């Protein structure tokens, strides 16, 4: 699953950045 | 938790017209709104997400606007294929509700056309089955709004009739409607006069079609 | 080109179970969120549920009307999406479309972590009918003048019914109305056709076919 990239991976990364 | 109400529920227009559907949210939802096109007998088609972002492949005749709790879908230079039902949808709650609006069907506009009314008595074959159905036919009328009242011996019936309507004709862009009054044999053989009173825009006054049992 | 083909569903009595299936092709099924949308007859659209990728936890989220009763599952090796319906109710009847959902990240900093969410590709839909009615053929009754002729296809189940006139030779001026569900649970419709000089000159017969019961009725209207 390391090779699966989609919109949801962005939003989780922007969320992590915001909340930390 | 979020309720979407579209207006109008129906709208008629000719080709090359500007159509404007509005969608209202019970609360503020920023720009988390989608628009969908649904033609009868077909799969729904995404038009716009983010309230105003056009989906790839959609014609630029469709534009989405608004923000907060009031949104609008505009179809400039309306085209034949664009005659369909459109829905709005919210996608605001992190716990998804994804609530649609009741929908908005776009019809073809044409001159008023009065219905031709016909009434049909129950067939003798059906009476043998212990059931009786009386039919009132409204043929080739526009617009779709129409009233049909059943009267058995001048007694206004309520709750014993079922209406059915065809889709806008492909040649004359008119509608046809059938109203089926259903009674048992006893209630039917007990009364004599059966009538359906039709009221339509194109009619100067309501038209009545009745018969005498036998 | 995305292709969704649905199967499963059909008729079932209330309180029973039923599984829908959606086969994906033309895109990366494993990397896509999926879901379902339904439309009761005469009603509008209503979201049913969605499911995430396996790496996202394969989380199933459902609408209020179906939560606790419907469950979504996916098979990434077979590229299949399933909607498991149990403890069904008559109000669950309608056309269920499987959807290919996707999202777009919101860029407004204060909303980082949120996304737009939409159904980007919809299937052809599968029909679900929750009813206790058994298979039954129609009773074709004539509609005679006093011009307008018609046939009354009454008391059949399930849909559909086919109606032609004069073995398809007569099509100009025909109106076959949609079916209506009667309070008995059976379907009913009528087919009508509009000169007064044709009485006697031409005999009129409606050809009513009901495949679910394998019934064929040719009824003359005079
Ligand atoms: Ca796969």
């Amino acid at each position: 699953w390391a090779s699966l990239w989609n919109w949801f991976d962005i939003t989780n990364w922007l969320w992590y950045i915001r909340k930390k | 938790d979020i309720v979407m109400t579209q207006s109008p529920s129906s709208v008629s227009a000719s080709v090359g017209d500007r159509v404007t559907i509005t969608c209202r949210a019970s609360q503020n939802i920023r720009d988390y709104l989608n628009w969908y096109q649904h033609k009868p007998g077909g799969s729904p088609r995404l038009l716009i997400y983010a309230a105003s972002t056009l989906q790839t492949g959609v014609p630029s005749r469709f534009s989405g606007s608004g923000s907060g709790n009031l949104f609008t879908l505009t179809i400039t230079n309306l085209q034949p294929e664009d005659f369909a039902t459109y829905y709005c949808q919210e996608n605001y709650n992190t716990i998804p509700s994804l609530s649609f609006g009741q929908g908005t069907k776009v019809d073809i506009r044409r001159t008023v056309a009065a219905p031709s009314v016909f009434i049909f008595p129950p067939s003798d074959e059906q009476l043998k089955s212990g059931t009786a159905s009386v039919v009132c036919l409204l043929n080739n009328f526009y617009p779709r709004e129409a009233k049909v009242q059943w009267k058995v011996d001048n007694a206004l019936q309520s709750g014993n009739s079922q209406e059915s309507v065809t889709e806008q004709d492909s040649k004359d862009s008119t509608y046809s409607l059938s109203s089926t009054l259903t009674l048992s044999k006893a209630d039917y053989e007990k009364h004599k006069v059966y009538a359906c009173e039709v009221t339509h825009q194109g009619l100067s006054s309501p038209v009545t079609k009745s018969f005498n049992r036998g | 080109q995305v292709q969704l083909v649905q199967s499963g569903g059909g008729l079932v009595k209330p309180g029973g179970s039923l599984t829908l299936s959606c086969s994906a092709s033309g895109f990366f099924f494993d990397n896509s969120w999926m879901g379902w949308v339904r439309q009761a007859p005469g009603k509008g659209l209503e979201w049913v549920g969605r499911i995430r990728r396996l790496k996202d936890g394969a989380t199933g989220e459902y609408g209020a009307a179906v939560k606790d009763r419907f469950t979504i599952s996916r098979d990434d090796s077979r590229n299949m999406l399933y909607l498991h319906m149990r403890t069904l109710k008559t109000e669950d009847s309608g056309t269920y479309y499987c959807t290919m959902d996707e999202g777009t990240p919101v860029t407004r900093f204060l909303e980082w972590g949120y996304f737009y969410y939409y159904m980007a590709v919809w299937g052809r839909g599968t029909t679900v009918i929750v009813s206790s009615a058994s298979t039954k053929g129609p009773s074709v009754f004539p509609l005679a003048p006093s011009a307008a002729l018609g046939c009354l296809v009454k008391d059949y189940f399930p849909e559909p019914v086919t109606v032609s006139w004069n073995s398809g030779a007569l099509t100009s001026g025909v109106h076959t109305f949609p079916a209506v569900l009667q309070s008995s649970g059976l379907y009913s419709l009528s087919s009508v056709v509009t000169p007064s000089s044709s009485l006697g000159t031409q005999t009129y017969i409606c050809n009513v076919n009901h495949k679910p019961s394998n019934t064929k009725v040719d009824k003359r209207v005079e």
